[PDB]
RNA sequence: ACCACGAUCAAAAGGGACAAGCAUCAAGCACGCAGCAAUGCAGCUCAAAACGCUUAGCCUAGCCACACCCCCACGGGAAACAGCAGU
């Protein structure tokens, strides 16, 4: 995804997030506390990851 | 329907968070207390001594 | 086909407030080095409009973009403060939060 | 060196090949001037 | 030998500074040097 | 300002009854009668009282400046006097480098806490230089220079206009 | 289409991206912002390389630039093959 804007925050909450800003303006937040990393990959493809179709048709 | 799966799923998430902080919460007022009676002492023996 | 501004919505780190209704703003992306195939942060200054003043230097903002720049260099406009300097409130719980450590307890309410 | 260092480096920059004396050219031509013998 | 080369070069030096001090103005659109403006000689103690 | 001589210490400030004691008792057990170091931790809990929360903790952030405020004063009070002394003047640079870096921390972590210790110790809290260059004499004839001309320029466009 | 509805193609304008060497080129010198304007603030870029000098057509279904020179061409130098063949 190279054109969308990562940026990492430290030290700044108790409990590490993920937040998602979309086009229309909406947030999506993503608590991933107790979760490994391969779970919260899991996660975010879901919520808001292309399926296998629509890659397939692209 | 992917927005408010991943809400509901937030809200497990806080519910299991505040069980774990209940936990955590008599630990601490079980040590805490401890702590707090050999404060006590110390204040008690301190006080007796200056006087 | 809402605006003619490249960057629609960024998040930033104000770097400057000494323009008036305006906020210097430090953006970091990150872009691979062709040779290393690690990713480094790349920063680039924008400037937001800030009508009401509130923002203060260090706090972390989103900035969403103008239909048409206002200005040379004004091409955007504070949606939101993320994360406002010292008074960070965490976005799980609700509660402020002093770095690591919660000023108010989440059991409290 | 670091990967920071690398980074900020850069690729190694080669020095421009040094021109020879025929600067470059395969052959040139010339006018001889005198002629003589060097040990 | 090596002293009037030394500061002939720093009078050189300071014709250079001068100069680059005149052409900030002139492009400015001053006709003169701001008013009251006298380059102070820095090369020189 | 420092507190009164007449102050008891601090040991023996709760201790029942120091009311009922003799004068003499009360010279011996106050501040005329110590070091400059109990007028210090008393300086210290004055300070704890007027800013701080919770004047017990003394692990937090806000304690910590405080202590390392009233530090700083002592040692700025001794150098006053010994001029000559570059240990206790390095002892000063650091800890006013240091208390800084604890402003800094503070303000990252808690506002409305940097903005009480600010007023309450009167630290007027400056942000970093952005650029670390050498300010050779040139540069800062031609800045001056610079700022002349920009002067003279505005002055010639506002009447001209 | 030819009534445009709108497609295709594609300028000018706005936003973004975009070669190499040299830091013995480290400061640029008005390079910002706000207001309907009057005017007000003093700002803007830069060691994460600004500013500058030098080198080079480029990212090749092709593209860019140039078209004797004075960047341009009212005007001036002056009388033009960097179209093909040819000298
Ligand atoms: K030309
Ligand atoms: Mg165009
Ligand atoms: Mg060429
Ligand atoms: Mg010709
Ligand atoms: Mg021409
Ligand atoms: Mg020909």
């Amino acid at each position: 995804n190279p054109w969308v804007q990562i940026m990492m925050f430290k030290n700044m909450t108790p409990s590490p997030f993920l937040r998602f800003y979309l086009d229309s303006g909406e947030q999506v937040l993503v608590d991933v506390e107790t979760k490994s990393n391969k779970e919260i990959m899991e996660h975010i493809r879901k919520i808001l990851g292309k399926n296998e179709e629509t890659l397939r048709e692209e | 329907e992917l927005m408010a799966w991943n809400q509901a799923e937030n809200r497990r998430l806080h519910e299991l968070r505040i069980a774990r902080l209940r936990q955590e919460e008599r630990e601490q007022e079980q040590r805490q207390a401890l702590e707090q009676a050999r404060k006590a002492e110390e204040v008690q023996a301190w006080a007796q001594r200056k006087e | 086909v809402r605006s003619s501004v490249h960057a629609r919505w960024i998040v930033g780190k104000v770097i400057g407030t000494k323009m008036q209704k305006t906020a210097k703003v430090r953006v970091t992306r990150l872009v691979l080095d062709p040779y290393l195939l690690k990713y480094f942060n790349k920063r680039k200054t924008y400037f937001a409009h800030d009508a009401l003043q509130q923002c203060t230097v260090g706090d972390i903002v989103l900035l969403r973009a103008l239909p048409v720049p206002r200005a040379k260099h004004v091409k955007h406009e504070l949606a939101e403060i993320v994360f406002k300097v010292g008074k960070v409130i965490d976005p799980v719980t609700g509660k402020p939060c002093a770095g690591t450590t919660y000023l108010e307890s989440p059991l409290s309410s | 060196a670091t990967l920071n260092q690398m980074h900020r480096l850069g690729p190694p920059k080669r020095p421009p090949r040094k021109l020879g004396p025929t600067e470059g050219r395969p052959q040139l031509k010339g006018v001889v001037l005198c002629t003589f013998t060097r040990k | 030998l090596r002293r009037k080369v030394q500061e002939g070069r720093l009078r050189r030096k300071q014709i250079k500074f001068e100069k680059d001090l005149r052409r900030i103005w002139l492009k400015a659109g001053l006709k003169e040097a701001p008013e009251g403006w006298q380059t102070p000689k820095i090369y020189l103690r | 300002d420092d507190p009164p001589p007449s102050t008891l210490l601090k040991d023996y400030q709760n201790v029942p009854g120091i009311e009922k004691v003799d004068d003499v008792v009360k010279r011996l057990l106050s501040l005329e009668m110590a070091n400059k170091k109990e007028m210090l931790k008393i300086k210290q809990e004055q300070f704890m009282k007027k800013i701080v929360a919770n004047p017990e903790d003394t692990r937090s952030l806000e304690a910590r400046i405080i202590a390392l405020s009233v530090k700083i004063r002592s040692y700025e009070e001794h150098l006053e006097k010994h001029r000559k002394d570059k240990a206790h003047k390095r002892y000063l640079l650091m800890s006013i480098d240091q208390r800084k870096k604890m402003l800094k921390n503070l303000r990252n972590t808690n506002y409305d806490v940097f903005e009480k210790i600010c007023w309450g110790l009167g630290i007027e809290y400056t942000f970093p230089p952005l650029y670390y260059r050498r300010a050779h004499r040139r540069f800062v004839t031609k800045k001056a220079l610079c700022i002349r001309v920009f002067q003279e320029t505005q002055k010639l466009k506002k009447r001209r206009r």
